[PDB]
Order: C-alpha cells, then structure tokens, then sequence
C-alpha cells in the first residue's frame, strides 16, 4: 500500500544461519604480558651513576 | 606413478586437510540457502560462497582454495624434501589424528612365495588358490603385502592366526592345516577394512583427472584402489603409524575435494568431520 | 526464528564510500572504500598492541576461561532460547578456555626473536573475527626484542 | 528446462524480422499503411473489418510485418471452420497488447489451419450493417452455441499446442492468463483435480 | 508397476526433496529437546514436527507435510494433468544438484544376445556365464543395462575397457578375448555404484507400503533395486541426465521420509544433506 | 562370554546412550577448534573434552565419564543386578527410539535340521548346501537364527518368501523347490542388512579389549559380528523390539566410545544422532 | 554431431563474438596489471576480470560469462529452439563485418568424379591423383568442396584458372592439360587460405571439451578442421558471404574463450581484435 | 651446448620474462613518438629506452636491461646455481602462466625401434620411412621425443591413436596396421605445433650471437630448433608442464630479446603479451 505500482527490489541477499549454539566462539590473537612484557624504556649508554 | 614423499608431509597434510574440510563446510553451508531462480547454482556458489577463515591462504575465490590445494599437495608429495616454513606453512609436532578408515576391503593384495606351488584368483571378498603338486601342513601360501584389518569368516582347508573372529595382525599369512593332495583349492574369506576410504568414489574419479592434467609427468588417471596402494607403497620407511595415516588422508582427500568443487554434489563425512 | 536455528544480520559497519560519476569502472569505489576505511583503522592502532582481554581469573573452581565478545548471559533475551537449549549455555561458558602458543618476529638484517602469544575464545561474527585477524597481522610488522636489539 | 514467464516467447508464437539491410525500407512501407486505413480490430464494423483480413502462408521468418494488419499461417491441407477462425482472430488481437514495439522483432501465433476459404466465404455474405462487430460474431457463434472445454479443445488444435499444454502454460506467465480471460475464459484450480473450464458469463 | 512422468518432473522433484531435508532436520532438532518427559516422543513430536516459512503445507502438523508428499508425488509420477498451484514452481528455473549415488551394484542387470550362445547365472557382486556353444573370440557376450561406475575387481577369460583399474563407460560391455570351446566359463567382478542410495532400506521398506496402499493401482511394494530400475527405465529418453538424477533423487526420499515420519528414528544423509 | 541382562535394561541403556552421544559430540566440538599451540590435542581434550552438561557424572574429566560407562555397564549387562543411584534415572518414564541398524550381512549365522543331509559351507554374503543325498521338493534344507531383513538375490534351486525382491519374514527359511539327485548343490544370496552398526569397527576393537581388561572373568576380546549374536541370543522374551534396539545400541556404543576416547579420532554417526 | 542453424544466427553471433571480445580484453588488461605479490594471478582476475558492462549478464563472475555463452551457443547452433530473450538480440539493426581468416589450408578437400578413373591421397598442401584408364585431355579430375583463396605453386600436367598466379574462383576445378597414359601421376599444391583461424588452437581443444561435456548428445570432440567443415556444410545456402563470416567467426570463438577461461593465458589476435 | 637447470629455474624465468615485456613495451612506446628529425632512432632509444622502476636494475639505460638479462640467463640456464638476491624473489611457488606454443612443427623429431628395421627420410612436415626386412601388422615403427600437439592428415599404411583427427597423446607412436612386404614405405603428416614460438626467428639468429659471445664456453650460435631441442632435453624430469612453459618461454624470450635491442624493429606478440 505504501508502494507504488513500480517496485524496487533486490536479486541478492547474504546472512549466517547457524545450526549449533556452540559454533559462535571465534579466536583472537593477543601478546602474552606475563611472559613477552612490552618495553618501557629505551636502550641507553651508561653514564652519570649516581 | 612416481613420486618423492619427503618426511615433512605430515604437517602439510595437515594444514591441507583442514583446507578442505573448511571448503567442505563452506560449500554445503551455502549449500543449504540456495533458492531455486535466475542464477544458477554455479554462480552462487563462485559470489557467495568459498568464503573461508584460514591463516595461511589469503584466497576467498574457489579458484584460490584450489591453487592452495595444488601447491600443498606439489609440495608434500612431488617436489622431495622441503621445509614446511618457506610456503608459510608453520611446522608444529602438535597435530590432530584423522578419521579411522573405512574403505571396503574386496580386491586385497597378496604375493604369492617362490616356486610356483600355488596359482591364485581373486573373488569379491576372497582368494582361492590351487596346488599344482602335493604340499604338507605348516609352509606360507600366501601373504598380504597391502594392510589389513577386520573378521575373518569361511576359511576352508588353510589357518589363520585369529581369536574371537577377529584378525591378530594387520598382515595376516596363510598356512595350510592339513596336507593336500590331488590340486585342490584353499579359500579365505575377510570381512576387512583396508587402507583408504569408501565414500565419494564419483568425486575422486573427476578430481584424479583434474589434478593429473597439471602434474602429467607425475600423476596418471587410475581407481581409488590403485592409488591408494602406490601412496602406501611410497612412504618413508622410518615414519609412525600415526604419521602415515595423516598423509594418507590428506592424499585421498586432494582428488575428491578437486572433484567436489567441480560437481557442486555433497561431501563424504571423512572430509568434512576432520 | 525457531529452535535451532540462529541467524546473524549482516550490519554496516563503515559507511565510507564515493560513487565514480564516470562510471568508468567498479574497482575503483572498492579501493576508494577500503582505503579510506583503512586509514581510520591504522590510526586506531597507531603505538599499540592487543594486550588485554576480559576473563575469569583462575581458581580452584577451574581453569581461565574468557569472557570477551557480547556476554552469553544477553543471548537468553536476545535470542528466546527454550529450558532445554539454556542448559547448553554453562557448558559453552566452561569451554572457553585459553591456548598458548609462539610467533616468530625479526628479519636477517634485524635478529630472529620470538614472542609468546595468546588465542582467547570470543562469541561474535566470522567477519569480526577476519577483521580482527587482518588489524593483528597488520599492528605486529616489525618488532622485535630488547636483547637482538642491543646485540 | 525450456520455459520462459514472458508471453512472447511461447512456443505457440513465431519471431520475425525483414533482412538486417532491409529494416529502415519497410519502416517507410508501414506508414504507407498507416496513412491509408490498414487496421483491423474487434470494435469496428465487420463490413470494413473483414475488407482487411488476408492471412498469408510462411515459409521464412524473414518477412516484413506490421502489428496490426499481420496474421500467419503455415502451408497445410487442412480446412479451418468458422469457430476456429473466429477464435484464432480473437486470440491474435487480444494477445497484441503485448507486442514489443521498441524491437525490431515481432512475434505473431501461427494458425495450423488455412482460414482462408472461411474468410472468403464470410466476405462475400457480408451486408453494411453500423453495429455488427468482429467481436459480436464471435459471442454469437463461439460462447453462445459451444462449452468452454470445446471451445478450448479447439483453439489449442488451431495452434500447436495441445490442451495439457495450454492449461500447463498459462500458469507460468500471466499475461496468458489475462489474454484468456478477455476472451471470455475461467480458469478453476482444486487440489487432486483436473482443471474445469467455464464462460465468464456463468460465472 | 504403470507410471506416467510428465515434462515437469524435475520442477517437482526440486520442491520434493527441499520438503523432505526441511522434514528431516526438524526431526533431528526434536530428538535432541526430547528431555525424557511425561509426553511420548511421538506425543512430542506430533506438537512440535511442523515445517516454518514453507509454502503450500497448509497444517502445521506432520499431517501437512504427508499430504504435500502425497500431492507431489502424485503430480510427479502418476498423474500429468494434476499440478499442485500452492508450492513455488514458478520459480523454477535453475535446479541444484542432488548428492552422489550411493547405492553398491550387487545384483547388475545385463542382458544376453539374441544367439542363446550363453548361461546368465548371477553371485553377490560378479556374473558368468557358460557357453553352450563354441564361440569365436572378439564378440559381444554380455552387456549391462542399469549404468553403473567403478573400478574392476577380477575378469577372467574375458576383456574390458578400462584404464588404471577404472571402468571407461557407464555401460560396460563384456567381449570374449580368447577362443573357447566345449562349455566353459568367463567371470567377471566389479566395485561399483548402481543409480540409487544405499542407506535408509528399511524405512524405505515401510515407506513403500504406505505409498502403495493409497495409489494400489499404479504401485506395488517390491525391494529398492526394482523400483529404482523400473523408474529409471520410465524415464524419457531425450532428457539430459542433470534432471534425471533429481527425478530419482526424489522418487527415493519421498518413501524414505514416509517411512521415517512413522519410526521415528534418524535420516539418512543424502536425505537430509540436499 | 557369561552375562545376565536383567529387567531394568532399557533405563540403563537409555541414560548410557545419552552419555555416548553427549561424549562423542563434545569430542567433535573440541576437535573443531585445536589451536596447534604449544599443548598437544591429547592434553587438550583432558582438559575440555570431559565437561558435558548430565547430573551424575563425579567428575568434569574423560576419567569420569570412562568410570560412569563403567558402572553402567556393569550394572546393566553383567552379574552385579546393583543400582547406579547417582543418574537422573528418576525421570526415565519415556525412552527415545536408537537409530536403524546398518550392519551388513556377510556372514548370516545358519542352522541345519541336523537330521544329517546336508553339507553346508559359508562364502561372503551367501551359503550353499550340498545334498548327501535325495530329497523331495518342499522340505526344510537351511534356517536362520538372527534376524536378518533386506531383498534376496541368487536364488537357484530353491525357494524363498519373497515379493518384489523383498523378503517378507526376518528369519527366512530355505526350501528345496525340485527334487534334487546326484549330491546336486543349491544356493542363496541375501543383499540384507543384520543387527547392529556397521561404522566404527576399529574403535570397537580398541574398547572391547580395554573393557575386557577390567571385566576379565565375564569378558573376552572377541569381534563384533560374534558379540552382537551372543548379546541378542543373550536378552529375555519378555522384551518389546523397541526395547531389545535400545539394549543392544548401548551394547555396542559402550566399547566404541571406550575406545574413541583414546583415539582421538571422529566418531560414528550411529553414536553421534542419538 | 548434428546441429540446425537457425535463421537468426548472425544476430546472435554478433553479440556472441562482442562478449567473447569483450572478455578476452577484460583478461589481458587484468594480465598486464598483475604485480607478483601475495594473491596468484587467478584468484586476481576471478575477483575483477568478470565485471562486463554488457546487456544479458548476471554475475560478476567468471561462470556468469561462460554460462552466458553457454546459453548464446545452444541458441545460435544447437537443435534447441530457445531465444535468448534477455540479451540486445531483439534490437539489433546492424552488424559489423568479422576479421578475415588466416587458417592455412594444409589438407584441402577435394571429391573425385563419379567415374573411378582416380585415386586421390594427400600431402602437406598438395593434393595429387593417379590415372587407372586412359583419359583426354579436358575434363575434371578434381575439385575443392571447401572454400580456398590464395595462389597456386608448382602445377604439373594440370591447368588451372588464374592469372598473375592469383585463383580466379573460390572453389577451382583441376582438369587435365595433357593427354596422358593410364598410371600417370598429376599434383596441385596451393598457397591459400582455407575457411577458420589458424591460432589459438590449444585453446579450441580444450574447449571443445568443455562444451561437449554438457551438450555430450549434439557436439563430440574433435579437430578444430572437421568442426569448421561440418559448420560450413551445415550452413543453409540462403547467405550472404558477409552473415556466413559473422557465424563461423562465433562458432570457432566460443571453444577457444571457453578453454582461455581455463588457463589464463592470452587469447589470440582475431579474438580480442573484433 | 653444456648447461645445467637448476630446481628453481621458474622462479628466475618468471622475473626474466617480465623483463623482457616490459623491455618491449617500451620499445613500442618509444617507438610510437619518434620525432623523425636529425637524430636516428638509436639515439633516441638509447636516450629514452629504460625502465626507472623495477627492483633488480641499476641503470636508467637500456644497458640495465641487457646486464639484468645477462645475470638472470646465467643464474637461471647456465653452471652457477647462484641465486639472484638483487631481483627480490617473494613466492618460488607463485608463476604466471606464458603463453601457448605457435610453432609449427616442420622437421619433427622421431627415433627409430633400435632394431635397424626402417630408414627414415624427413619432408616439409611428414616423415616417411622404408622397411628393410618384412614387417607384420602390430609392431611399433616409430616414437617422437620432442612433444607436440596438433591434428593428423595423410596416414597412409601405419595407425595412430587418434579422436576426430585430433592427436591423443603428446608423443604419438606410430605402428604398422597391415602385413607389408618388399620394402614397402608408409607417411605419416601432421599439422600439429611443436615447442617454442614461430614469430620473430630473425631477433633470435641475430641475439643468440650476442649472447653467445659473452657465454662462449657454454653456448654455441645456432638454429632456433636445435636450441629448443638440447633445451627440452636438459630440463629435469622432476618438472611439471606449468614450470617447463615458464622455463621454456624465458629461454626463447631473451635471446630474441637480445636482439631486439640491437635491430630496432618491433616486437613479437607472445614477448609483448606476456
């Protein structure tokens, strides 16, 4: 009713059907602080101990 | 057929079966949403579908997956040793164990000893071999050089190592129990599996072809069976059994995932539940 | 829209694009599209990396487990999900565990080090999941270790 | 897997153009025509109507034709009656609505039977009445004295298509479905049935 | 066994076979929420089997969904002037491909020449015949009549064409390759698929009764195998064998979800894996 | 092999084939989703492949559920008649069918009137009989003790209940159809299907031996074809063909998750779509 | 093979040969551009090289164009009577004239008189007859049933018209000059050119292949000399020589863009050069 | 000639080939804006020929090109295996593939059984050969070692496999088919392609000579044939049909490459549409 006697439409459409609760877990990469910390300071030559 | 198999295949079998399990997936995902209409399913399958998330094959084309199947197949079995790191692939011991096989034992190989005492035919599930002169009890006829595994059931005039029905080893030998005379015929029966698997024989028919039009010095059009015995016959000699079954599935898997991208039909569950 | 069926709609995500009046060819708006969508994700990641996550710190009462994408506890509302499909949801939860692994970094001019890294589950879409993917292989070019440094 | 939801390219109807070097010429040719009176149809008098009618046989597709004056044949032996003909002359005016004029192709339904001897036996009788029509024949003589199956029977004889066909076909495209209908066709649909045929007048 | 298939039947059969996957995968989603309550599980399933979003089953019972089977069916492969108006078969311009056939040739159908020169007798998966007369080599002794493929198990005193192991043509034809005379005897063996899907006998058994019982004049319980060659030899000549795999895909799984929808037991995969 | 299966099998079997299925699926979901790190797949799946969502199970490990299956089994098929009060087998009111059988026949157990006239001999899907001497047309030659269903081919000099090619009975007795002179031999061949599940025959190898070592004076190692006849000649009368399913699916689910929990590999479908 | 041109096949070979031009240009604009990095040059030009701008296509994929000229083929040369209803068929007002030919004629055709009186073999662009019985000087020995233009080298004991050593007629007759002796041994060699391309043959046979496996009842493989003749034979003699150009160029263009879509190597002159 | 091909030949022949396009496009360009005033069209080139972006080449003159092209023959064909680090070599796997083959094969190259049977004589594009002593029908009688591809015409007194006049296999044996007495002789033509590239034969005569010059110990001037020939020859067998193309295709390209350098003419079309 909304439409007018000429129609728009679409040919093509994509979405993810799913048959499994358990098949929405996907996998991320981070860096491991613990072990491989990020750097803080630079590397410096010694100098002025005190 | 020859080919060179080095000992770095298990880990791109691996990362091949994985492959194509997820093109498995994939196709039968897109599979299941497809209406009947103006495109053909073809087209389909080459816009919206093949789209996979793998590390290591930045391809999301059909033909992508297909070139990355040709170049890890090339480099597990044909080019000789080769380390796996240089194509990308990462080299890790921690890998997942592939399905059991389940391929029908009916034409299992067996070579007869020296001497010509014996003549053997073949049957659906069985040998029946006759002897051209008198033998005693307790000497070899025949011995499996393809392995096998399962029952053993109508075993006439011959011995089988065996308890329970089910065979002790996975090379079984024929002894005879008692002396014949007068060219007689021994027969052994099996309900076995042997190496490989039974599902998807249409797919592996066109998928040979396919790969075998590339690598044409290397691969001739052959059955499943046959393939199937040349693969084992080829692999190193100091390699585990669960190496060995790794490369296997990864060499079966190759021809009917080619073929299975050509005929957009469904996937065998050893493919896809890998 | 029933029981065991799940569907996941596709939402914009950027909304960048510049239609070619010219009409020369359809290339060009997919490159005008993921350049400039490019250059507003590279300044998101600029001098940093993914470090931190949302977990359940570790105890007696089992191992690490994440908690990183939407929480699974919204899924019952969003999703009307019956009792017998509620009861999967626990065990979901438990099974999110945390694997450890190691990437290699460096080139011959540079040295050959090696990082230890993390792969957390999360609850979300396989096209987050690419995205996310495609922001971690472009963020960790060229790094390397204090120690191949000072050599 | 040969099926099209467009109604002129049914397998009933035949395409035809003039030569590729021929077709600015025969352009000229039409408005000949059309500067003369060379039109049929269905409303006007059936004294200047039938004055217009002259179906010709076709041997190649590679005829000059103009929409509203054309009607074809194929050569046979067989004899059409005035049933058949009216019904044919029914069907091709009702189904040119649909004709393509921005193309330089037309598409026209065939007749199986040669109408000719029926249209110069309607001609020579024919008196200068100013309310006869084409069409008031064809209610006087096809609706009024035959049911809807026989009468369908024997347009899908008039055409290549058999009856199955017809009933098969005009589920697919519409523009079928409506052609029917203006000439007066119900089409009922039931489960577990064959297809019933009626006028519109009984129902 | 009288049937009449009419120029639509895969148009049919592409609706059918969605209805059955669509059937069988609720079935699967019903057994898994069972959870062992007060109701049966065919309590259960009476309330909850009923398809979403389809059109043309009017029911939201199990019910709707037997009497679009029947419907389709009907249409398809009995009647040509019935043809259901509430199922989308105006769409149906592309058709996907069914899955692979399944079904193992064990009793292959041949047909002997007219000279009478031959005995047909028939094994589990091989066939041989003796010679009444003396035959000359290089002439026709057999050829089959259900297409089948596959590779070759043993062939004895005669000769086919076959490279690698692997049948040539669906419709191997057995030549003798060397003179023979005084009554012997030629074998010959195969490892192949008949047209067919092999899983799903039994519900195809109790599906074949019900189907038979509403349409007692046109069909007749009888084995998988002779429904499948009757169908295949009611099939139209000039059809291009895309179609025709559709067609027999569907006269197969509509029996086989007949007989499931009343043992309410798990689907085969080439049913539910359209 | 000395075993007593009591009155409350079906509400064991029900709770023990649930626990399979529930294992079998964890199994597949954590085998989706290795990550190749630095763990190995083994030590993974001891880490998440044991939480499965049942009340009873003491511990969330492999160990637990191997030691659940344990108690299950033996309170189900072996001398202890001792009740596992710790599953929810309150509210067993209502079981759930197990899926169809899928086990070809290639031996079919046999037994002779034993008056003494026939020699009989067994061959890979078929059995022939050798007349000592005379007999009359219409007496009983040869009868099967399990069940066995599915169409009938190659039968020559005797007669079977047959229509269609579809057997009519499940235990199918041979009769000589012409009086047979001179020590004539008769044969018949069944392309049938017998009791129990064909996928997954390594997996039962593994687990029969692996629960044969901890039941060792009521269990032997010994294959599956001769465990399923002793386990079905082994179940009471009074028993419903519903409920007889039901046992014999835990019966042979039991050893092959036993063994599909040490080898890491896929898992049957018969297990899976429970 | 049979095949029936229709009345229109100009029309449609003329929008075939555009496509076909169309998408050769597509592949080595895409070819030029192809910068060795991290995607392989298919999955590079299976993302952008099917993105046409042509009335009748609907993809943006490779297989939507091969479909396309799947469809323009069975319309244009196949016995099937469907017009293509979505392409600019139905509006063309004019064509444009095709490239020349460039096929040498290495072995001409030729038909022999009804008499007997010669034999005739062939040699690389000769042809040349022995005599059995006497014969005057004057009358036909031999002419090409297949259209040459070109000159005429090394002539003996034959005339043939031309002036300037150019043909005069398409189609030139071979008569004797000299009276001569029964055994006497005349040759023609021609420096023409017969009806076809002479490049990109790999392509046309593995083309050819391509479209025969789907349309496997009308089109066999063969060489690119035999297609071009039975095609030539097949035209209606109602032609002009320009419509006659325009179909032939698309008969022999459409297996050698269908091969080029296979391997992407470059495509030949007359192709992208219409 | 002396050479050795290493295993990664293709790699550097993928980079050469490249070049060398590149080189000629140039060329064209140039060639296209010549003033055609008082300097010649070697100044010109020499001033404005280079190619300024390219990683690898060191000079903006066109003897950067020539000194690239020098260490990519070296490294790539001759006894250094010295790998180019100065090209930067990403992917050895990647390669796009090189245009097919267009040279006629004219003097084709056979080898005789080696039981000194036949004499062999050569013609334009057919050999024909005598028998010495009586042959029977059966038997080969000549084997071609260079592959080619192509049609057959004029097969007199001998078979080849063949499929509509289409030749099978790339190396077709050639076997007698009749008893042929007193020496007789049988022909055998073919307008087939050989291996390598027909046009631009005067830019490899005049580069083979420079390069010829610089390599003196290792490459001798010479016909284009024999040098595709030993070329063919010194591949490994180790080496699919996509790489030896590559390798090939480089192999023919910089000699005529060499060349063009020096006579400034235009280009072939398989150099220019790499």
């Amino acid at each position: 009713a909304v439409e007018m006697y000429v129609a728009v439409r679409i040919s093509r459409f994509q979405l993810e059907v799913l048959r499994d609760l358990h098949d929405l877990v996907r996998s991320r990469t981070y860096l491991d602080v613990s072990k491989s910390p990020l750097a803080t300071t630079p590397i410096r030559v010694v100098e002025y101990v005190r | 057929m020859n080919l060179e198999i080095n000992n770095f295949a298990p880990a791109i079998s691996s990362i091949g079966s994985q492959l194509c399990s997820l093109s498995a997936q994939k196709l039968l995902t897109c599979r299941k949403q497809y209406g009947n209409g103006a495109k053909s399913f073809e087209e389909f399958y080459a816009e919206i579908g093949g789209i996979i998330g793998m590390m290591g094959i930045n391809s999301q084309t059909p033909s992508g997956i297909r070139e990355a199947i040709y170049r890890l197949y090339q480099s597990a079995f044909l080019f000789g040793d080769i380390f796996p790191e240089s194509f990308g692939i990462q080299n890790t011991q921690n890998i997942k164990p592939p399905p059991g096989f389940t391929a029908p034992a009916k034409k299992l190989e067996v070579v007869l000893p020296q001497g010509g005492a014996f003549d053997l035919i073949y049957n659906n599930g069985e040998i029946r071999v006759t002897t051209t002169r008198n033998v005693q009890a307790g000497d070899l006829v025949c011995t499996v050089t393809f392995p096998i595994q399962g029952s053993v059931i109508a075993t006439r005039n011959c011995h089988v190592n065996e308890i329970g029905g089910q065979l002790t080893t996975t090379r079984p030998e024929i002894i005879a129990s008692v002396p014949m005379p007068a060219r007689t015929v021994i027969v052994a029966s099996f309900d076995a599996i042997e190496i490989g698997y039974g599902e998807g024989d249409d797919l592996f028919a066109i998928g040979i072809a396919i790969l075998s039009n590339r690598f044409n010095g290397q691969i001739t059009p052959m059955s499943r069976h046959n393939y199937m015995t040349q693969m084992f016959a080829n692999l190193p000699a100091n390699m585990s059994e669960r190496d060995s079954s790794a490369v296997l599935h990864f060499a079966q898997a190759a021809p009917v995932v080619l073929g299975m991208m050509e005929r957009l039909t469904g996937a065998p569950k050893w493919v896809l539940d890998y | 829209p029933e029981e065991n069926v799940y569907i996941l709609l596709p939402i914009q995500a950027y909304t960048g694009g510049v239609i070619d009046r010219r009409d020369a060819s359809f290339s060009n708006f997919a490159y005008s599209i993921a350049s400039k969508l490019m250059m507003e994700l590279s300044a998101a990641t600029h001098n940093k990396i993914f470090t931190d996550y949302t977990r359940i710190a570790a105890s007696a009462l089992g191992p690490e487990i994440s908690t990183e994408g939407m929480p699974l506890f919204s899924l019952i509302e969003s999703l009307e999900l019956t009792e017998a499909e509620t009861s999967r949801l626990p065990v979901i939860q438990d099974s999110m565990v945390i694997q450890k692994s190691t990437a290699t970094v460096g080139n011959a001019q540079q040295g050959i080090s090696t990082i230890n890294i993390k792969r957390v589950p999360f609850v979300g879409s396989a096209f987050q999941q690419v995205i996310d993917q495609l922001l971690w292989e472009y963020s960790t070019t060229s790094l390397t270790t204090k120690e191949q440094r000072r050599q | 897997m040969n099926w099209s939801k467009a109604i002129n390219f049914q397998p009933f109807m035949l395409e035809t153009r003039p030569p590729l070097t021929t077709i600015p010429i025969m352009d000229q040719l039409v408005e000949i025509g059309e500067r003369s009176n060379q039109k049929w149809s269905m409303t006007d008098r059936l004294f200047f109507a039938i004055r217009k009618i002259n179906p010709i046989f076709v041997t190649s597709s590679q005829i000059p034709s103009k929409f509203d004056y054309t009607i074809l044949q194929m050569p046979t032996q067989l004899i059409a009656s005035l049933k058949e003909t009216l019904l044919f002359l029914a069907f091709s005016y009702y189904l040119r609505e649909y004709q393509d004029k921005v193309g330089q192709m037309k598409f026209y339904p065939v007749a199986m039977k040669n109408m000719i001897p029926i249209v110069n036996y309607l001609k020579d009788r024919v008196h200068n009445n100013f309310d006869t029509t084409l069409e008031q024949a064809y209610r006087q003589n096809v609706v009024h004295t035959l049911s809807a199956s026989d009468a369908f029977d024997l347009l899908s004889g008039m055409i290549a298509t058999t009856r199955l066909d017809l009933i098969q076909r005009t589920r697919i495209c519409p523009e079928l479905l409506n052609v029917l209908n203006k000439m007066s066709f119900i089409l009922i649909y039931a489960p577990n049935r064959p297809s019933i045929l009626s006028w519109k007048n009984q129902s």
